[PDB]
């Protein structure tokens, strides 16, 4: 097949690190195959902008797509991808309805918190969502609160000030026993802890929970000394031997030229995922060709493109040990079959 | 004069285009006018909404009627924001501030949450459908919070038609362990029957029970199934049948060619038909303001198309929207009036019960007074 | 009364089963028996669940 298999990409920021992982994993790509990043800087929450886009990379004649996706836009996003038949990989929040031609390459933390909360005698505790598409699992602790009989205060940060956290929190301690979830962006989680640290977090029975994938990059430093207990997931294991390896050369390459965040390790990862989807297309000797008409995005009718359906059975079909975990895909095209690591955070303990 | 004007409608939304052509043959004018161009769609696909919408911003319409769904509101907002171009919507209103979107739908929390106190309720289920967002259920949460109530909070809008029966017993069954006999149905006309079509077979529309249906339209569905169980079942209406404007277009309703105008034959009108009616006058006061104003209004050349880098909205649509939103008038809803986001305020919700002999009201609700009660 | 002898045919069954209904008399308390030769004839989904 042709090296000149144009990829496209949908970033929100020049410079950050998810951004520069993926620049660098092509490096490493020794395939046949060249993958070209064509990288468009687009805000994320105006649906306009992307779809202006996502319709420019239609032109240039774009065979995958990689980027992130927010709550305003993720169904704009979506609906394009299954009427051009168009493949969209991404490391954002996965959601429950979606085509098969999105590959979340984040797997969902619903199932997971659940079981946690489970085993813990969680009898009642208070719940603190963001907006930014936290509501999917919302509803599931909501369905769950109702089976099993917990109750569930939720409250949250999107529309919350210091206000609404102080009363919240002065509510809160009027109860013998605190418990509290936390599910949170890579950013808000930072601001919320700078805010319970200002006051409620004296660790006097207070339990936090934390559903974030990467519980390792918070700087949780501020909660080993006042004595409170946390826990949290993580996906990414550096120690393993690949991600040692991976870590290593990564690392030193860059030096030549700290750990990456989880939306990093798995904008990475989805590197490996289009490269090996791509490897294992040429080795099959399947005909992938482009035509030069690029249609305009907005043609009425908008005819599919033929080879499209095969490369999303290709993208599904991969499977490899990736550093995150074991990268494979459902037929609804979300992870499958994977692995968290529970992580509780004592005053000086890590423990798994 | 004609104004170019562009409408969208949903795929199976039949009295809501009938009610459109009514309003345009009543407000029509041998001095003014509109020239509609219309697209009906799947207002769930963002890209038929994306298509519909750049190909009537190509032909030169100045303001766009239509509907839009919880997977197309921001396609929608965030054009209208780029391009400058109005919105007109009977739908749900917005979770925000969007410009460019005016919204004949009143908000409802307020109602609600009144209401849920004129009763004195603690411990309530929430039956909710996963559409016109989670604004409703949100808001209900956090008075939860504040007021220490016992929400069991459902979602019904994932349920198969195919398997329906089976779920909906279940869930009453588990409801049943916890004496829930107080429910809040917030959804559309067509699951609220769907569920009081399984409330009756199971009994559970008796004397202990209590019912809310939270929505704008009471009449709408089919309450005769309820009236005699011997439950309670409040509700909304914006619509108010004993009105003068209302009669008489009931009186040029019901005498209508259902031939011609489906849906139009019955006494009842639904509260999403009042407001494209609603909207009709609308959009021909602001546009009469304008020309008696004498603001410059007119496309000189053509909008080459919605995706367009750099894209360069007409400057006259702050115009158009200024005049959208400053016009005041009575209509079947009642009395319009826009704030500067779009939201509707000075309205009346009219609250009602049902009773043996039928509907009747009780009171009304407006944002400035509070829930106020006359019967 | 929260005992009763519904002897009719099939038609009036139908017609009585769907005003019962209504008025929600089809609950724990009472007890119906339909004095008739064919019981499946009729349409008792309505009141399996009751
Ligand atoms: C990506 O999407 C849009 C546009 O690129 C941005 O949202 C817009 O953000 C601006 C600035 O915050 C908002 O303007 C301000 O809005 C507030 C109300 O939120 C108002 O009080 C101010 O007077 C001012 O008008 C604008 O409303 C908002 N638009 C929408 C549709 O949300 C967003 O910030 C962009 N993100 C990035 C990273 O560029
Ligand atoms: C689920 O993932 C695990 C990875 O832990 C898979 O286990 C590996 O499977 C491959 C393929 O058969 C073997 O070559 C490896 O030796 C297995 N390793 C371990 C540690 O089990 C497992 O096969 C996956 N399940 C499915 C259905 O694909
Ligand atoms: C059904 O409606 C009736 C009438 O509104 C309710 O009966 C009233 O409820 C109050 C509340 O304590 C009781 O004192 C009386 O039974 C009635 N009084 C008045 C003034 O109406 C009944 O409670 C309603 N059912 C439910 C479940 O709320
Ligand atoms: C409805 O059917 C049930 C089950 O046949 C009846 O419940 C029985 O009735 C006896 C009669 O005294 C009571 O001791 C118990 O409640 C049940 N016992 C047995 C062995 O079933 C119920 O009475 C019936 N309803 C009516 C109105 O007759
Ligand atoms: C907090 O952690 C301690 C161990 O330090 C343990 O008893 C339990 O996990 C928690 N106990 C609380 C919160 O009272
Ligand atoms: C990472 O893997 C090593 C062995 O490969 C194991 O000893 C260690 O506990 C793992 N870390 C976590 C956090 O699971
Ligand atoms: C606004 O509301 C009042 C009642 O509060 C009612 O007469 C009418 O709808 C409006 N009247 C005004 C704005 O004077």
């Amino acid at each position: 097949f042709p090296n000149n298999i144009q990829i496209g990409g949908l970033f929100p920021n020049q410079q950050s690190q998810e951004h520069a992982a993926f620049r660098f994993a092509l490096s490493q790509l020794t395939e046949p195959p060249k993958l070209l990043p064509q990288i468009d800087i687009v805000n994320i929450s105006d649906s306009f902008e992307m779809t202006y886009r996502f319709c420019s990379q239609f032109s240039k004649g774009v065979y995958a797509i990689f980027g992130f996706y927010e709550r305003r836009t993720v169904n704009m996003l979506t609906s394009f991808c299954g009427a051009l038949h168009v493949c969209f990989i991404t490391p954002s929040f996965p959601v429950d309805t979606s085509n098969q031609f999105v590959l979340q390459l984040r797997p969902e933390l619903q199932e997971a918190l659940i079981s946690i909360i489970d085993h813990y005698k969680w009898q009642t505790f208070v719940y603190i969502y963001d907006a930014d598409r936290g509501l999917s699992v919302l509803q599931r602790v909501l369905d769950t609160a109702a089976e099993k009989n917990w109750q569930v205060t939720a409250v949250n940060i999107l529309t919350t000030t210091e206000e609404g956290y102080r009363m919240l929190f002065q509510d809160l301690e009027k109860k013998k026993e605190r418990l509290v979830v936390v599910d949170c962006e890579s950013e808000r989680l930072n601001a919320i802890l700078g805010q319970i640290v200002k006051l409620e977090k004296n660790g006097i029975g207070y339990h936090y929970i934390l559903a974030n994938l990467g519980f390792m990059d918070i700087d949780l430093n501020k909660f080993k000394e006042s004595g409170a207990n946390v826990t949290g997931f993580q996906l990414v294991n550096y120690t393993d031997t690949i991600p040692a390896r991976i870590m290593q050369q990564w690392r030193t390459s860059d030096s030549r030229d700290k750990r990456p965040k989880y939306t990093s390790a798995l904008t990475y990862d989805g590197v490996k995922v289009m490269a090996e989807a791509f490897q294992s297309l040429r080795r099959q000797r399947i005909d992938i060709s482009r035509r030069g008409n690029a249609g305009d995005c907005l043609a009425n009718p908008a005819v599919p493109w033929g080879q499209g359906i095969d490369i999303q059975r290709a993208l599904q079909q991969v499977r490899f040990e990736g550093l995150t975990g074991n990268v494979q895909f459902n037929e609804k095209g979300r992870r499958t079959n994977y692995t968290l690591h529970v992580i509780e955070m004592k005053h000086d303990g890590i423990r798994k | 004069n004609s104004i170019q004007i562009g409408g969208l409608f949903p795929r199976g939304a039949d009295q809501e285009y009938s009610a459109f052509r009514v309003g345009m043959v009543q407000f029509s004018t041998s001095e003014f006018r509109l020239t509609p161009h219309i697209d009906n769609l799947e207002v769930a696909n963002s890209f038929a909404v994306t298509n519909a919408f750049c190909s009537q911003f190509s032909r030169g319409v100045y303001a766009i009627f239509g509907f839009y769904d919880k997977k197309s509101v921001n396609t929608i907002t965030s054009f209208c924001g780029t391009l400058h171009v109005s919105f007109i919507t009977p739908s749900f209103p917005t979770d925000g501030t969007h410009p460019f979107v005016i919204q004949m739908r009143p908000d409802l929390k307020g109602a609600l949450l009144s209401l849920i106190e004129y009763y004195q309720w603690d411990k309530f289920a929430y039956l909710y459908d996963s559409d016109r967002g989670l604004s409703t259920l949100q808001a209900v949460l956090d008075s939860a919070a504040e007021k220490k109530w016992q929400v069991t909070a459902i979602n019904v809008g994932n349920i198969n038609n195919d398997k329906k029966d089976e779920t909906y017993r279940s869930l009453f069954q588990d409801l049943e362990l916890k004496k829930e006999r107080r429910v809040i149905l917030d959804c559309e006309r067509d699951k609220v029957n769907d569920i009081v079509d399984q409330v009756i077979t199971i009994g559970k529309h008796v004397k202990g029970y209590h019912y809310i249906i939270a929505n704008l339209g009471f009449t709408d569905g089919d309450l005769l199934k309820i009236q005699f169980g011997g439950a309670n079942v409040s509700g909304f209406q914006i619509v108010d049948y004993d009105d003068s404007l209302v009669s008489k277009f009931i009186e040029r309703w019901s005498t209508l060619e259902e031939k011609e105008y489906p849906g139009a034959h019955t006494a009842t009108i639904k509260y999403t038909s009042a407001l494209t009616y609603d909207a009709v006058q609308v959009m021909t006061e602001a546009f009469r303001n304008l020309r008696k104003q004498r603001i410059e209004i007119s496309r000189r050349g053509n909008a080459g198309d919605c995706l367009a880098n750099p894209a360069v909205p007409w400057g006259q649509g702050v115009e158009i929207e200024r005049a959208l939103k400053q016009v005041q008038v009575e209509g079947l809803s009642g009395n319009i009036k826009f704030d500067q986001n779009g939201k509707r305020i000075n309205y009346t919700i009219n609250i009602m019960e049902l009773k043996t002999n039928g509907p009747r009201k009780i009171g009304y609700w407006s944002e400035v007074d509070k829930m106020v009660v006359t019967l």
